[PDB]
RNA sequence: AGGACCGAACCGACUAAUGUUGAAAAAUUAGCGGAUGACUUGUGGCUGGGGGUGAAAGGCCAAUCAAACCGGGAGAUAGCU
RNA sequence: GCUCGCCGGAAGACCAAGGGUUCCUGUCCAACGUUAAUCGGGGCAGGGUGAGUCGACCCCUAAGGCGAGGCCGAAAGGCGUAGUCGAUGGGAAACAGGUUAAUAUUCCUGUACUUGGUGUUACUGCGAAGGGGGGACGGAGAAGGCUAUGUUGGCCGGGCGACGGUUGUCCCGGUUUAAGCGUGUAGGCUGGUUUUCCAGGCAAAUCCGGAAAAUCAAGGCUGAGGCGUGAUGACGAGGCACUACGGUGCUGAAGCAACAAAUGCCCUGCUUCCAGGAAAAGCCUCUAAGCAUCAGGUAACAUCAAAUCGUACCCCAAACCGACACAGGUGGUCAGGUAGAGAAUACCAAGGCGCUUGAGAGAACUCGGGUGAAGGAACUAGGCAAAAUGGUGCCGUAACUUCGGGAGAAGGCACGCUGAUAUGUAGGUGAGGUCCCUCGCGGAUGGAGCUGAAAUCAGUCGAAGAUACCAGCUGGCUGCAACUGUUUAUUAAAAACACAGCACUGUGCAAACACGAAAGUGGACGUAUACGGUGUGACGCCUGCCCGGUGCCGGAAGGUUAAUU
């Protein structure tokens, strides 16, 4: 639920935050943690190859089982938790073998709720099946690319992607950027949305919580000198020039993807 | 004031040490260059 | 076993100091200059077997040599070992 | 609760006087700003010169920066003094 | 040596870094010390640093480094797997008293603790490079219980006062005691136990996870402090006697209680929030190969071992970084009294200092301060500077507003001391005694003693009672930037940069993009509610017309058009 503050400060006064009484509200699965350490946005070069990362709060990885390739064994979800590392929610499930797993929270789960994997899995949301026993016209998400592979598309918080048709070895999904796509039947899809969809309702309100979140101020290229950006320069403030990248690249509406390799699977372009 | 030399003894031998000179060829350039000249002193390290 | 040759030169002089003295007379210690390499155990049972004495404990610090000055050359002398050595409180070497 | 308020440590540097062969190659004195945060600080590590880093002043990269320092081409060339 | 002055959240004491003999003793005064020097961090010579428990080394890992093979690259090399290093972090163990001219948790006295190896014994399933638990972790906030520590009383020793008084409700001083061991408390957390079964934990498992019965309804873990012991000990004001008047030997009373109280401890707890908060080993537990009246494991006892290196001294400084015995800089710890909200501030304690040129004089002028008749911004580019305000409680407080603010708006009143209310109050603390229960660090009752605001009324002194130090000037109109931040280290702090928000655009994942001859790496262990680029810059009302020029996007009938042939 998203919740006005109200301005008792100034970097309160348009602060909107996203509040869930059904996260967990304890430690995470310590089973299913790992360390990830902070970049910065450096390479090995130790270089930085993509500005405007730093700093933010620590984390730990929640190894999250994508491939939801466990068939046939009924699980059990016992609590919602919250990630640092992607806006969706994740929750932990129970198999009845007694393992335990991480999963995309989908829309609508709560705890109780059971989940199942395979081919023989009924139409609900949460269960995982191939996309070839999936009933055109219905929403996924968790969506494979390879079969075997993981799931890599409709992954963000509220996501989720339609299967328009289903012809042959191949079945054809609208995107959420809206691209029409193949991918083979035999990819795995969960029924149903990712979950937490009023996330992109949240407003930060002020600078210090996007510097929380990783993020470093962005200068722009008109504000430089010439010498380190082809915006820079002028006596007060002057462009005269086509906007480009700091690289030099037209950077309104110049197209950038060359891949001949995955041309034919894609039916329609975004547009 | 903060001047530029602050002392650290770990670090100097770290940059400039008998080890760290060996690790490169470069630095082992610079070995056989001071030894050519007949420096007393091969390097920071003692 | 610490053989013969090792034990004998181990034990370089006797220290002679004022604290020395005040040692001997009251502590039944008495203090050696001994082998840089010189261990604990090297030390008692050099002391043990070569001044024929009971040795209760041995202890040991590293001596460091002065910067001198030997008219504008600058010298240095060297380290040595000394070792604080008691007595069983019955032999008094 | 708060990039909330007043205010020491701590971090900074708005005004004035002094000092300007200084106590000091940037300080002192009286005031001044922040002071739970985009804070501050110790230790260690990484990025290297047409390169790095830069909440961007052409700023900073060892009192050196519109291209560091050291050595070399090198006795560059100098219709100039 | 007697006075005087200064610091005392330091200008005292101690760790780390850094330095390296500057430490102590004797001797000397050339040079060094901004003067003299008998003095010195100066010269010369000698002396001085004692560890199973402190630190390093050691075991373990972070960032990161290196990297057998490997992948890539004219060469040089680059990246990286297995591995191996790398603390600023995790991992066993000691305290008190005494002692040197110079060391001490290291020496001595007393009293402890940890780990490992051997030998004898009673038993006994042991075994890892594997599995599981554990180690193991954020910010803010709140109270309770304590302790360090302080105050006062009691007690012990001493005193009866240079000038009026001083046998008392008088004055000075002391009234200290560890680790360990035993007790398991204020408090926090979790339901135990026994069976049976199971697609999970790379194989196995009695261990973990899962499921179902029965049974008890309590078992366990954690935990400051206190009490006992350690300790009939040590320490102890003082007092006897030498002395080299530097010090010494010896003896030694009291050694209790109440109150107050930390930013330290319980607490790695509890509550709450979103930005969701290391790793590995030590450690515990489970088995695999394997071994099997042995090796091995557990308990007991005894014996042995615990090496090596550091340890002086400075350390907000004359010994480190600044060429200097330089108004600079330098991380962490300790934290007394009175007044005070306080680590502000004033005066002090412990402790440490008077800053390595002095002596006169009492011109101009310069520097840093005090006071000023009448006027009160007339000064000046400009109230620059100075002057002024300044505390607590209570009363009261406008436009505007995004309803939070504006606001400490503005403005005003009281404020010392004494007595009474009330031989000391409201409150806090809390003894004895009385009663009881699974008798204990228990409960209940009970109120002695102790400590103790604030207020009201009456009186009273001064020019003045927030009397010193300390400690907002206020209001009105307007430009700019929403705001907190950031910037030209060393003439610019701003209206510049950033910002949350907005828009355009690219990007389907081996993503675009960026560093790379490449291998790879970042983007991201992210997947269009995501990521990169660009411009604008909270919020409110909004954002009109032009595609002729240039750029970008789409198209391909035609014209022209490379290599090649
Ligand atoms: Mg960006
Ligand atoms: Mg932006
Ligand atoms: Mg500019
Ligand atoms: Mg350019
Ligand atoms: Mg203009
Ligand atoms: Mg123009
Ligand atoms: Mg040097
Ligand atoms: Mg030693
Ligand atoms: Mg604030
Ligand atoms: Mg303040
Ligand atoms: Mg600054
Ligand atoms: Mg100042
Ligand atoms: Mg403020
Ligand atoms: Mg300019
Ligand atoms: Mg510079
Ligand atoms: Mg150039
Ligand atoms: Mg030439
Ligand atoms: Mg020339
Ligand atoms: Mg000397
Ligand atoms: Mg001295
Ligand atoms: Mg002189
Ligand atoms: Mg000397
Ligand atoms: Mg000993
Ligand atoms: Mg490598
Ligand atoms: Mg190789
Ligand atoms: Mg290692
Ligand atoms: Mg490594
Ligand atoms: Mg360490
Ligand atoms: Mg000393
Ligand atoms: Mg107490
Ligand atoms: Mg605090
Ligand atoms: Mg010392
Ligand atoms: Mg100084
Ligand atoms: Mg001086
Ligand atoms: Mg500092
Ligand atoms: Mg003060
Ligand atoms: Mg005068
Ligand atoms: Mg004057
Ligand atoms: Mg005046
Ligand atoms: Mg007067
Ligand atoms: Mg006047
Ligand atoms: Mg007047
Ligand atoms: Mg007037
Ligand atoms: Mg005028
Ligand atoms: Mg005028
Ligand atoms: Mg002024
Ligand atoms: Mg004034
Ligand atoms: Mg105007
Ligand atoms: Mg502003
Ligand atoms: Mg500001
Ligand atoms: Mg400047
Ligand atoms: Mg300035
Ligand atoms: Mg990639
Ligand atoms: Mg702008």
């Amino acid at each position: 639920a998203v919740v006005k503050c109200k301005p008792t400060s100034p970097g309160r006064r348009h602060v909107v935050k996203v509040v869930n009484p059904e996260l967990h509200k304890g430690k995470p699965f310590a089973p299913l943690l790992e360390k990830n350490s902070k970049s910065g946005g450096r390479n090995n070069n130790g270089r930085i190859t993509t500005r405007h990362i730093g700093g933010g709060h620590k984390q730990a990885y929640r190894i999250v089982d994508f491939k939801r390739n466990k068939d046939g064994i009924p699980a059990v979800v016992e609590r919602l938790e919250y990630d640092p590392n992607r806006s969706a929610n994740i929750a932990l499930v129970l198999y009845k073998d007694g393992e335990r797993r991480y999963i995309l929270a989908p829309k609508g789960l709560k705890a109780g709720d059971q989940i199942q994997s395979g081919v023989d899995a009924a139409i609900k949301p949460g269960n995982t099946l191939p996309m070839r026993n999936i009933p055109v016209g219905s929403t996924v998400h968790n969506v494979e690319m390879k079969p075997g592979k993981g799931g890599q598309l409709a992954r963000s918080a509220g996501t989720y992607v339609q299967i328009v048709a289903r012809d042959g070895a191949y079945v054809t999904l609208r995107l959420r950027s809206g691209e029409m796509r193949k991918v083979e039947a035999d990819c795995r899809a969960t029924l149903g949305e990712v979950g937490n969809a009023e996330h992109m309702l949240r407003v930060l309100g002020k600078a210090g919580a996007a510097r929380w979140r990783g993020v470093r101020p962005t200068v722009r290229g008109t504000a430089m000198n010439p010498v380190d950006h082809p915006h820079g320069g002028g006596e007060g403030r002057n462009f005269g020039k086509h906007p480009v990248t700091p690289w030099g690249v037209q950077t309104k509406g110049k197209k950038t993807r060359s891949n001949k390799r995955t041309d034919k699977f894609i039916v329609r372009r975004r547009s | 004031m903060k001047r530029t030399f602050q002392p650290s003894v770990l670090k100097r031998n770290r940059s400039h040490g008998f080890r760290a000179r060996m690790a490169t060829k470069n630095g082992r350039q610079v070995l056989a260059r001071r030894r050519a000249k007949g420096r007393a002193r091969l390097t920071v390290s003692k | 076993m610490i053989r013969e040759e090792r034990l004998l030169k181990v034990l370089r002089a006797p220290h002679v100091s004022e604290k020395a003295s005040t040692a001997m007379e009251k502590s039944n210690t008495i203090v050696l200059k001994v082998a840089k390499d010189a261990t604990k155990a090297e030390i008692k049972a050099a002391v043990q077997k070569l001044f024929e004495v009971e040795v209760e404990v041995v202890n040991t610090l590293v001596v460091k040599g002065k910067v001198k000055r030997h008219g504008q050359r600058i010298g240095r002398r060297s380290d040595w070992k000394k070792a604080y050595v008691t007595l069983k409180e019955g032999q008094n070497l």
